[PDB]
């Protein structure tokens, strides 16, 4: 009926999914612990307080080694070593890997040495032995036992393979690309300084900066039949929050821009209710902030150029929409905990 | 990855090695 | 030898046009007079202050109803109303219609009626009557008396049609969309304020602000094989200056990415050398402000999904690099001057 | 009792006062009509979606002249002169003069000579014959019959009176300086363009924008003793809503920094509650957004130079803020209409 | 003579300090080795492409360890230990210690155990033992024997001390007050994560983020007559580059703005000789990118409230100003070797 | 059109009426 | 400093050139 | 205030978390 959870890392997407959850009426899950590079203080303190969110209207204190949150305590630790985190002590079922850091199923799976029996990545796993699950296009075909370390997958992947099985499953993918002119994360620097990647090296505030994204493959994972068609690129531009993806798929069955629409509006309140949503209205990105669906289609923007070539640009908070995604998968694991 | 490849292997949350898949 | 020129609207274009002629070596043309809604203090001003181009670096006076720069006075004039203006006393040839007001053949001819002999407008001609150039093109098919009201399309058209050109020349463009991740302008509010366009109304420096745009078919003009082939959008972005178009475009000759940056690269030293530039560095917007070349390829980011399907991705200083061809269509007038 | 009220200047304040209004307890004022340079459709879209506070819980919609929240139908005209709007024939008692354009004495009592009985300009007013109060400050001072034309200064002086006040009647002030760093307006350009002043002709969001202020030497029509003793500036910077004010008195008693922040903090809890916020945590600027009160004093800031030169720093939210006061104004005018 | 320099923390400080120096008249250091945390293919590209100085225009190259400009190569180390720096072996006179993390008298001591015969601060120094020098205010005290560890102070005091000096001699400052309104720096994170400052840990470009300084304290170091009586505080903006400093002083004989200004203008020209700079024209903050001098009068802002309370506004290139004067103070230095 | 058609048609360099084809 | 924007702006108060907020 | 950046900024004074410039 309930498994125990912790949070390690608590950054953006840490702390989204901590208030996402707070602000749902059920849940079958239980937030014990929060690992993080920082005291107690800093971290009851980030999470009040969000240049992006506003501030969390909730009840919130803190103490040398613990923040509460409306009667709910939560252990806080900070140990950058998860072999070191007192996870089976501490009888901890799922863990929520936000750091960024532990990415393939051998890092991921320190968690499980230090004894957390699940590990839920919030981010493309890389290397072999990760399962990868998108609610809303694959989730049906979650089984405990199969991976104890799963991933959510990138934001990206998030709003666009959900997009890309409607276009498959009504007008079938031969192929495309996409773009998504994305908000600058917390990997790219604030000013011109060293990185490992000399466009993330620029100064992100005053710069569109390209950067090379795997969203567009790992579509693949949650739908096979799309392995190998699509591909894509990454422009961070100067916004906090909240991106928009370019679609730009060869359907195979020729249809018209009011089709197309049509048939996105029908999953919005059908199969896709809750992932995606349909919008008409001549918005803009901010108006996307606190967003809970995957994907937002902006109509008016849909284009069919020739019967056969489909262009969809779909809007997504990759903090909070994407985080609302990650309560979704661990509550699901939480439903079948074996 | 000359440096960065030794560099980011120890200090893989160092500012000059975080890469986030967007 | 030489033909008299004003300016009709000191703005960004307006502004950048005067310093790009500045910058030159030689030119057939001798800008005399000015008419913009502001003194001539302010317009010595701007010109000498910008937060883009920086400082610039001449001789800058001014009084009551001139400018002098460098040695050169320029008449300023503030009459709303073209009918007005002095241009046939003050034997003006061309006009740089650049208020981004009269952009028909109806409206720029005003000029014509106050004496002007030419007029051309620094935006996408509105109606019938205009005749519409890119340099690099078809500016090998100008007739000085084939229009009196000439165009130099939108910035986009002119980093998207030189692209287009050398792409349907060597893999036949069978058709595609573009998309252009393009700096904030004049146009948008910078905060949420009325306008006739719900999403040029919101606050420009902090969403990304999606508008319809023209440029996509404009190329048909200048390559009318392209009719109706090419279509795409704007996405409006938190930078005051330098954009950059994503086109995908089905070749009917399929090849490969390599093939695809070894032609364009050819061109950029070659036939399209001064109009497209060819960069393969990892470099980001603010790297692009001043680059005199109309399109800029990131080879690095160029794509070929199955064969046939193409992405490009180009970089283009909207206000700079576009008044420099704004000057070199000018200055083809002036070298054929009737 | 509830007078009838008209809005004239649909903007930041406009709308922003609107949603005060539409949030509070109980109400002695009645919005029946808004004049604004747009239609209907436009007014109801922007009350609505917003980019900074974010989208507006309500139920809105419109028709060909008028838009309704939650059931109130509120009349929709669009004409630039005050002078032919329909206030006598629309029985309009009190109209919000936020259009940044009638801010004298002079163009404000065009709405009285249109029929309204009684203007609030939002503003400092200019000219002779213009009742100013600052609630909290001399709010109590307010008599129907002492003017038609009254003035809620501006939101600087908002955030400067209800503090200087304190600190006057406490350590009387000597004399003082002030500067403000606030967050662009709509009188700025978006990138550099003609302005009659200078400075606001600067791109507004790349630039630290100084301009002259009467805020400071306003602070004496609220605070008669103050007159002739404070003065200071403002800076724009890129940040599109809420301000924060740096002033330094030199005082005649003199005392030390715990000691004022003693007194703010003893008024915040009880002459100036509900108007000077007294803050004592570590926050940033977006933190205030949505702060009702006038001045946000940020204690940890506070600062005694040699026991007689204090500093204080305080936040306000230039929109939210002020507009409360705005709403505050009225409903002190229509309790005591006649 | 022709000293021998190190680099330690090749960021902004460190590449512009650079820049300065390839592009000076003569020159009594030399340039041999960068310690950074990057390899030299890093340490070139990001000298070269700027977002904030535009294009480095010179010949650079780098190899598997070094890099050329100009003909000049420069060894290419990367050891985060200055302990394990090859200084003696290398015959290093001068470090320059612009890490931002070795800036106590004992971490900078360690480039001198492992060689280095004198370490250049390029920030305040904390802890004893430490010769700080402001160009144009105490530089002529400085001595090669008095100390091995020497800083260049802040930018902030930079700017602070030449004007705070001028205000002394001409008027005697009593005590004072000061806010300095500065661009975002390296130290802040891009979107809210852990920082040991809660403020510093906001998000940086859409914040104004008050931080404490010893900017104001720190000007007593160079003018003992001040120790004590100079305070004040710091607001981060969102802009890049280039700052602002507000200084309100209490002075012991009586003036006026007229006065105030005209000593400065007068210093400017004289004493303070590219060092204080006076603007009388209404500019903005981006205008001064690239002003060599430390302090940047802006003249029409000058204000002094009943004849003893003045207020100075300087700008200030935080990045490249205070580079020069790093520059300065390097070439002090070489001319006083032993 | 029904506002801005007119409105612009008489201001067309209006705040609410520039619209510059990007 | 008005030989244009002293009439301009009275006759058009509201122009993008004249608006003049008391920030 | 020091229950952990004290140390962790002592060993790891570069860290993001860590940096302090003087403005
Ligand atoms: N839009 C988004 O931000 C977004 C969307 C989807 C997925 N993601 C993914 O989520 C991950 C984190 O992203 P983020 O935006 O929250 O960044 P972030 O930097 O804010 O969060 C990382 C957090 O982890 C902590 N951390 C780092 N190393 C640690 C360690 N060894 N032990 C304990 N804590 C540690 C940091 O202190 C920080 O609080 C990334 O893999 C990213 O790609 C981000
Ligand atoms: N990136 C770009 O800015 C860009 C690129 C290509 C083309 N354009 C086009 O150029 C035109 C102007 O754009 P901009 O960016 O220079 O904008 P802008 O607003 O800076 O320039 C317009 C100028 O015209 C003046 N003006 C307006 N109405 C006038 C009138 N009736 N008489 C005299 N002067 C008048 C204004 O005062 C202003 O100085 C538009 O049509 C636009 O689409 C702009
Ligand atoms: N931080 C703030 O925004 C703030 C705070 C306090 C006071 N104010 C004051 O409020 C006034 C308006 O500022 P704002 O921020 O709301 O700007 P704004 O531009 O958003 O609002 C002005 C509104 O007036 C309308 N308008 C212009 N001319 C008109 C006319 N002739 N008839 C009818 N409507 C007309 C505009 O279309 C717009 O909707 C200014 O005087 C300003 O100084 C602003
Ligand atoms: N406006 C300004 O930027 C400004 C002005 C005056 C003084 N400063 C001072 O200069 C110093 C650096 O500031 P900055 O703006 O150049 O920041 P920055 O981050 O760009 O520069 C610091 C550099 O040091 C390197 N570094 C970090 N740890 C290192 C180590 N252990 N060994 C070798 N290199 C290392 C970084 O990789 C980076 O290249 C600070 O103390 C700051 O207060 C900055
Ligand atoms: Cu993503
Ligand atoms: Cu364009
Ligand atoms: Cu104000
Ligand atoms: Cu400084």
């Amino acid at each position: 009926m309930t498994i125990r959870v912790a949070i390690n890392g608590f950054g953006r997407i840490g702390r989204n999914f901590l208030r996402c959850w707070f602000g749902r009426q059920n849940t079958d899950l239980e937030v014990v612990a929060i690992n993080n590079t920082s005291d107690a203080r800093t971290a009851a303190h980030l999470l009040e307080y969000d240049s992006v969110l506003g501030r969390f209207n909730a009840d919130i204190s803190y103490d040398e080694n613990s923040i509460t949150v409306n009667g709910k305590t939560m252990k806080i630790v900070c140990d950058r070593n998860p072999l070191n985190l007192p996870w089976k002590e501490w009888d901890i079922d799922l863990v929520i890997e936000s750091t960024g850091v532990f990415v393939t199923a051998e890092g991921a799976s320190k968690h499980i040495q230090a004894g957390a029996k699940k590990v839920l990545i919030t981010a493309p796993g890389k290397g072999e032995g990760v399962g990868t699950y998108v609610i809303g296009v694959n989730d049906s075909e979650y089984r405990h036992e199969d991976f104890a370390v799963i991933s959510n997958a990138s934001c990206t992947t998030n709003c666009l393979a959900p997009v890309a099985k409607v276009l498959h499953d009504n007008f079938g993918i031969i192929k495309g690309t996409m773009t998504t002119t994305h908000s600058y994360t917390l990997d790219q620097r604030i000013l011109d300084a060293s990185h490992r990647d000399l466009r993330r090296a620029r100064a992100a505030a005053v710069n569109i900066v390209p950067t090379t994204t795997g969203a567009a493959k790992a579509v693949a994972l949650v739908i096979p039949e799309l392995k190998g068609k699509l591909n894509g690129i990454a422009l961070r531009v100067p916004t906090p929050n909240v991106s928009v993806v370019d679609l730009v798929v060869q359907v195979e069955k020729p249809t018209i821009t009011e089709q197309v629409n049509e048939v996105l509006q029908k999953a919005s309140q059908t199969t896709m209710k809750g992932i995606i949503k349909y919008s008409d209205l001549p918005l803009v990105s901010s108006d996307f902030r606190g967003t809970d669906e995957s994907s937002i289609v902006d109509s008016s923007l849909t284009l069919v150029m020739d019967g056969d070539l489909v262009k969809v640009i779909a809007w997504y908070d990759n903090e909070w929409g994407y985080s609302q995604r990650v309560v979704d998968l661990a509550e699901l694991a939480a439903r079948k905990w074996a | 990855e000359p440096f960065f490849g030794d560099y980011c292997s120890e200090n893989p949350d160092a500012a000059e090695c975080l890469i986030y898949d967007d």
